[PDB]
């Protein structure tokens, strides 16, 4: 089928085909394009004609011009080629290193499973980054929110995330920059390249990458979300695996979302978000889980629109958020390498009915106590110290050295830490924390516990710091 | 769904949308220019007031202007299905816009086609032809008395300003 | 012509809907028949919804259109450099005819990936305070915030003015081709502008890209894109650039102004979704690039003037979900005379070392630093006193440092000096010194070391870092200086 | 103190010659554009290329 | 159109027209006369009342010393 | 050529011209109309239709009536047979002093001078009123906004300096009343009758009045400031004069444009507020400057729409203005007057050397020492109306008697006040804030400062109080 430009009004390209309008979502092929225009079919809009938008930039269009329907929704690579490549939304090696080797093409839109297929009890996605773990215990599938102090090795810690299970489990990853800064991706990149995670030497760097830059159309770059999505679901169901899907910023495809719905004439929603803000959401959130096949795990990176959250959408996303990543500059200022907000970044899946009640009451104690630490130290701020009873002391001290604990040495960043990073075990963490509550270590210095590894290893360090 | 013929002129919507109803009309059977024709004569067989602008009052209501005008292809013998797409207008209060409609859709006979020269032209005259300025050559390449007020003096103008307008 | 033109299809308020020209490009700039030119944004069903950059007076309907046929190029070169043009590039200056005879295509693709190539560079503004809290960068982008004649454009102009000796600075990588777009400016506040510039005859190196609020809104919201154009242009032919883009507050206005009359959805806060896209695309087109591709820099300092807090607004949320970092002045802290303004503690440059001089990293490390601890306690108290004696030296310090952070106006300042003097009092030496008397010092100091100590100025400067022996002697120095700096 | 003087003459003839120029134009062009189409082949004499267009430029 | 050349023939004749007839302000009459002369005074103030065509020189002396 | 009123809808009038069109800003006479409607083309609609605006009143209208366009826009008089002549907007008179006469004929639309054309420095207006002169330093040919609470002691405050300078000054002034409420235009009138500067033996007074009050159809009030435009631009080249330009308001302008942008098919701009918003200010704006040959000097009035500058308007208008007096209601609110807000009575003609230093400094140390003063007020909320350390007592001492100092007599508002306004000559004018900074008068109470002029007269009135 043809159509033709009736209308373009900015990326909103009216087709008339008089030729079949097949259904919507329908990638188009602009005759006339020499680069590649996709237009994604919007509205049949009547009378022979489809609104479409165009997923690029235009130029030189004459009103008239053809235009061929893929027949289909814009079709993507998936598939492994991806792993350690980056692909635009098209697809197209933005990695600029090439095309990539796929075979497997899939439309980007997907569905949510089909209810059946449910596993329904998820089931912890284990960070192993102790504190990381221990206070937010992921659930395989799940939706983890990443609130957070930009830059900070943010991406160190994502790469060491990828690092720590999607290696350590055999997982795989997905990166997809939307929005981004083409510098930021460009420098990820590198990252990735320098942290080896990235490897060029292979493409199952465990991250494949699509960045879908501030430049393209909202839609465009939101649909880089898709795509991410699609590729994931390439990984999960067909590799069976728990895919991690790093989304940079589930934000910036919001705002995208609502971008085209003004111009799609919509009347978008609050905040002039798009009505369908939610729908969206749904559809894209309930495509990810963790199908019997896998998981995809989904780590969401969150841009803080205006400075809020309740900012209908974030709201929203809570939702679909079950742990949450809080991360803190304060924990990263007491030099403390994880700089997470403990008693923030929390798991709602927490519980002792789930995850443990073992870890759980672990945790719950520990964060009880952590935060009675924390009333502490407001305390003995004013009150100097030893003005105090030496359960404090001694609890502080244990907070402490558990905070110390929370240290994690990093892998690659030898540079910054002067330390190679660790993981841990989950039970040995659980005891670990336990452990230390007990006080059993209570003639080692805490500046052991500093940036350890495994409690084992804490002992060891525990031990060097203890001549 | 249907066959939709686009035949130059096309009104491109802008109410002969109904032309390019008709152009998909006319060109089944070909009644074109029975069709084309038809539109003339009823043209300002309408469009005068004779019963016709006083059944363009609103307030005879299609009531029975269902009943007069297209009980005027009736009153005239036109209608081989050119009063029906009236009754059409006739709702769609269109009958008011049709010579434009008519316009858009004859001009006439490959004429249906046409073209009237400018930029440093003076010239009136439709273009039935392939290829053109040809015969626009030609068609000044005709007479010499000539107007200049039938378009384009390039005179006051074209490089009239131009030095003027370096300085 | 049997069809190179159309007809006016209407028009009012300049928006000439237009008929014809359907063959017609997507973003071509037309020609109307009174010379002017317009543009076709909407090439809708049945007319070009084209604006015009002029005045309907002077047009009228059913008007030849004529196409162009173009979308938009400018001229491109650098004989601009030494021009005020308008949006086009078109003399405005009065210099009779430009020079940028070579044309550019202003539909230039923002650099790939592998294009980019992340900085390590600095650049700097001669801004004591910028360029060590956020140590200047090239190829970059950074938002210049802060409320009206906040000396906003003093402070870029002080920058321009600073890149005089960088243009001097031979390294070529550090010799920049400035570029001022002026976005909604008076003429009168311009002829000032130039005015300046002119008597720093940084001109030389310099476009002026002069949008005055006259100049219709396309042609301002288009001009600094141009403007980008023409920094992209420099970036690939390696060379260094600087666009202000001084404002985007104004250009958005026009934009969005402009959607309405094109009677098109403009979006959040009543301006367009995709001035954001707009400027996004923008920005991305400014870089620091693979070497490789000459690796120039197309570095950026948008400017938006706050209305105050209302960085939530959507223009400024968009930017600040842009930037690489923001630089948020205090005009109350002008008020208070503290000039530089600065609102130190929001403004940031996320990029932060890479940007910087490890001369600047020696001695601004610390001091960044104790700035932000000073400013805590710097906040606190001050109710006729403070207290303890280690917080009162840093507030006595601070006090100092901030002066250091200070700088009039029309005063841009080399590196060296800049981390000498800062130096000074990080080696906790003028904290004695009294506030009205740091000044003074700081003057007569400056002039002392670059008196004598040009050489070891010189070392530094060679070094291109302080050394511990530049150190040893900058201290000697110093001390002795500043013994009789007092006594 | 010699340049200032020097720029004042220059510039004086230099403004002098656009005072005339302008003037000089509008009054040559005023007068000669009144003639002209009394040859209508001015008109002719373009039809003559314009038809070296309608032919000669497809 | 065809005249190229046949039109700037026309412009021409009357550039040396005047030029071979020069006298006020050149057909223009006095009405050029009238702006010029103000125009004239007004660059003088840019420089003061200066004289151009003569030569300038002075000496210059000296101050306090040490 | 003539069209028929085809449409009337408000003060738009969609005039269906029967021949065809003419140029936009073709003004229009409706022939046979009650008088002078002059619609001003707008848009060529199409359809040989315009939509043009009524500026006048559309009572009494066929559906239908002829009107025959002008086709140009205005023509008005312009001359200086004008000053002292009160004249409507549409160049006629309402001086009613019969008609004016004027020889030259304008288009209210003019242009915004070139770049090439601008005249590159501008030095300081100064108006003896301390304040002023102190924070808003203003430079002659200025476009001077005067933000400021309503009609308040803004126009009182106009007058005044009208008086003050453009009685010293000796070039012309113009004063377009627009939006005024008459009255006032009326009594402005009648300050300038009995000054006599509104001369009645002198149509070429010193002041030219236009008046184009909120009571005309809304082209009219937004047309108004192309035509005192027009007349001023006149009157500064020709003569070369300095014109003094009142503008009041600026914002009733805008007031105007806002308030049409629907009818006008458009939409505004947000909040209402004109879709054309800044083009429309570019181009007022940009209409006026100072030229090379004579200044519009001007001092526009500027209604600070609800006293919030966030609004967009005053936002834009900024970039405009070379100085910008920013009354502090809050300050007014205090009683007092002068009754500025002194540190938004500032200049883009203020930066460190565009006042230079002794008064920015003075300032500077002067808006700290309030600014501290306000942040003393802090610990005062806690603490008390005479509690503090006592240097910040001196301070704050300083501070309420500076600003007592800066209250000045008014003698136009001498009526109100009781005491005829001031002039305290620049020098004496910073020295005399100087000294009270140099602590000179510490021993001095601060309400001695309160309403004076000259810094003695204080101290004189300190002995006057005990």
């Amino acid at each position: 089928t043809t159509g033709r430009i009736v209308a373009v009004i900015g990326a909103v390209v009216d087709v008339q085909f008089d030729e079949g309008l097949p259904p919507i979502l329908n990638a188009l092929e602009v005759q006339g394009r020499e680069t590649r225009l996709v237009l994604e079919v919007a509205q049949h809009l009547g009378e022979s004609t489809v609104r479409t938008i165009a997923m690029d930039g235009t130029e030189g269009l004459v009103r008239g011009q053809k235009v061929l329907d893929s027949g289909a929704p814009i079709r993507i690579p998936v598939g492994p080629e991806t792993l350690g490549r980056i692909m635009n939304v098209i697809g197209e090696p933005i990695d600029e290193r090439g095309p990539i080797k796929t075979k497997q093409f899939a439309a980007i839109h997907a569905e949510a499973p089909e209810f059946v297929e449910m596993s329904v009890e998820q089931e912890i996605l284990v960070t192993g980054i102790k504190v990381v773990d221990l206070l937010a215990p992921y659930a395989k599938g799940g939706k983890i929110g990443l609130f957070g102090g930009a830059g900070v090795g943010k991406t160190v810690l994502i790469m060491e995330l990828i690092n720590n299970v999607a290696k350590a489990h055999g997982g795989y990853s997905v990166f997809a920059g939307v929005g981004e800064r083409t510098r930021e991706g460009n420098d990820l990149y590198h990252e990735m390249i320098e942290s080896g995670v990235i490897n060029l030497k292979d493409a199952t760097s465990k991250v494949a990458l699509v960045y879908g830059q501030m430049n393209e159309p909202p839609g465009a770059r939101a649909r880089v979300a898709l795509t991410g999505l699609t590729v994931a679901e390439y990984f999960r169901d067909q590799e069976g695996q728990d895919v991690l899907l790093f989304i940079d910023n589930i934000f910036r495809f919001t705002q995208a979302g609502s971008e085209v719905s003004a111009l799609l004439g919509r009347i978008p929603s609050a905040v002039g978000y798009q009505p369908t803000l939610a729908t969206d959401m749904g559809t894209m959130q309930e495509r990810i889980t963790t199908t019997k096949k896998g998981s995809i795990t989904s780590v969401q990176a969150i841009y803080v629109p205006a400075d809020d959250l309740t900012d209908p959408a974030p709201a929203t996303t809570f939702a679909h958020l079950d742990a949450t990543t809080v991360l803190s500059r304060a924990i990263a200022e007491l030099g403390i390498y994880p700089a997470v907000d403990p008693l923030d970044s929390t798991s709602r899946i927490m519980d002792p009915n789930i995850v443990g009640s073992e870890h759980y009451d672990v945790a719950r104690g520990v964060q009880k106590i952590l935060q009675d630490y924390k009333s502490l130290q407001d305390i003995i701020a004013i009150l100097g110290m030893d003005e105090l009873s030496e359960e404090d002391k001694l609890t502080v001290s244990r907070a402490r050295k558990i905070q110390r604990f929370l240290s994690q040495p990093f892998q690659v960043a030898e540079v910054f830490t002067g330390h190679l990073g660790k993981l841990v075990p989950l039970k040995e963490t659980i005891k670990g924390f336990q452990q230390i509550l007990a006080g059993e270590y209570d003639h080692l210095p805490e500046q052991a516990f500093y940036m350890v590894g495994p409690i084992e290893e804490a002992v060891a360090k525990a031990d060097k710091l203890a001549e | 769904f249907a066959k939709l013929v686009r035949p130059p002129v096309q009104i491109y919507g802008i109410e002969g949308r109904y032309a390019t109803a008709l152009y998909s009309a006319a060109s089944k059977q070909n009644k074109l220019e029975q069709v084309e024709k038809e539109l003339l004569r009823v043209g300002q067989i309408l469009k005068e007031p004779k019963m016709a602008a006083s059944l363009l009052n609103p307030y005879v209501k299609r009531s029975v202007k269902v009943k007069s005008l297209s009980d005027m292809t009736a009153k005239e013998k036109f209608s081989p299905l050119t009063s029906n797409l009236i009754n059409l207008l006739a709702e769609n209060g269109r009958l008011t816009n049709t010579p434009a409609v008519i316009s858009a859709f004859s001009t006439m006979m490959s004429v249906h086609r046409g073209e009237v020269p400018c930029t440093v032209t003076t010239a009136s005259a439709l273009d039935e032809t392939t290829l053109t300025e040809l015969k626009t050559v030609l068609k000044s390449f005709l007479s010499k008395g000539q107007v200049l007020k039938l378009e384009v003096k390039i005179d006051p103008s074209i490089m009239g300003g131009m030095i003027v307008r370096i300085g | 012509d049997l069809e190179e033109t159309g007809r006016v299809l209407s028009i009012g308020d300049g928006i000439a809907r237009v008929h014809g020209l359907r063959n017609v490009q997507a973003e071509e700039m037309v020609e109307f028949s009174s010379g002017l030119k317009g543009m076709s944004l909407n090439l809708e069903p049945d007319n070009v919804g084209v604006v015009v950059f002029g005045n309907d007076k002077l047009i009228k309907e059913g008007d030849i259109v004529k196409r162009t046929g173009a979308i938009v190029d400018v001229p491109v070169g650098e004989e601009l450099l030494g021009r005020v043009v308008d949006a086009l590039g078109n003399a405005i200056d009065g210099k009779g005819p430009i020079g940028s005879k070579a044309r550019r295509r202003v539909g230039l693709k923002a650099p790939g990936i592998i294009p980019r190539i992340s900085v390590r560079e600095p650049m700097q503004t001669g801004i004591k305070a910028v360029d060590s809290l956020v140590p200047i960068g090239r190829g970059q982008r950074e938002l210049i915030i802060g409320d009206r004649q906040t000396g906003k454009t003093s402070i870029a102009i002080d920058t321009i003015i600073n890149q005089k000796r960088f243009n001097d600075g031979t390294d070529e990588k550090k010799k920049l081709y400035c570029i001022y777009v002026a976005i909604g400016q008076k003429r009168s506040t311009v002829a000032q502008l130039v005015k300046r510039l002119t008597d720093a005859d940084a001109m030389k190196y310099t476009i002026v890209v002069s949008a005055t609020a006259s100049d219709a809104a396309p042609l301002q919201y288009l001009a600094p894109y141009s403007g980008c154009s023409m920094g992209e242009y420099f970036r690939d032919n390696g060379k260094h650039a600087l666009i202000i883009y001084d404002d985007l507050s104004k250009q958005a206005v026009a934009y969005r102004q402009m959607s309405l009359l094109l009677r098109r959805p403009p979006g959040r806060e009543a301006y367009p979704g995709d001035v954001f896209y707009l400027h996004s695309r923008l920005l991305e087109r400014a870089a620091k690039m693979n070497d490789a591709f000459g690796g120039g820099s197309l570095t950026a300092l948008p400017v938006i003037e706050t209305q105050a807090g209302d960085v939530s607004a959507y223009i400024p949320t968009n930017v600040i979900s842009i930037t690489d970092g923001q630089i948020f002045l205090e005009t109350e802290l002008f008020y208070k005379g503290i000039r530089p303004a600065i609102n130190v503690g929001l403004s940031v440059s996320r990029v932060g070392s890479a940007a910087q001089t490890r001369a600047m990293k020696q001695v601004a490390g610390t001091m960044k630093l104790e700035l932000a601890q000073y400013r805590e306690v710097a906040a606190f108290a001050q109710f006729g006193s403070d207290l303890d004696a280690a917080t009162q030296q840093l507030l006595s310090r601070g006090v100092r440092l901030t002066e250091l952070l200070k700088q009039g106006q029309y005063s841009p300042m080399a590196i060296e000096e800049q981390v000498a003097v800062i130096y000074a009092g990080v080696r906790g030496y003028l904290d004695k010194l009294e506030p009205s008397k740091i000044t003074k010092f700081e003057n007569a100091f400056l002039s002392h070391v670059i008196s004598q100590h040009q050489a070891l100025l010189g070392k530094i400067r060679t070094d291109g870092k302080i050394s511990e022996e530049s150190d040893a002697k900058l201290k000697e120095i110093v001390t002795n200086f500043l013994a009789g700096f007092e006594a | 103190e010699v340049k200032n003087r020097l720029d004042y003459h220059i510039s004086v003839q230099n403004m002098m010659r656009q005072k005339e120029q302008e003037h000089m134009i509008n009054w040559v062009e005023k007068r000669v554009v009144q003639s002209i189409s009394a040859q209508q082949e001015k008109e002719t004499i373009a039809k003559c290329i314009a038809d070296l267009k309608l032919l000669s430029k497809k | 159109l065809d005249p190229v050349q046949k039109l700037f023939v026309d412009k021409i004749r009357e550039y040396r027209t005047k030029r071979q007839t020069s006298g006020g302000p050149v057909d223009a009459g006095p009405e050029y006369q009238q702006d010029l002369d103000r125009e004239l005074f007004k660059l003088k103030q840019m420089y003061g009342k200066a004289d151009m065509n003569t030569f300038p020189n002075f000496t210059f002396e000296d101050p306090k010393f040490e």
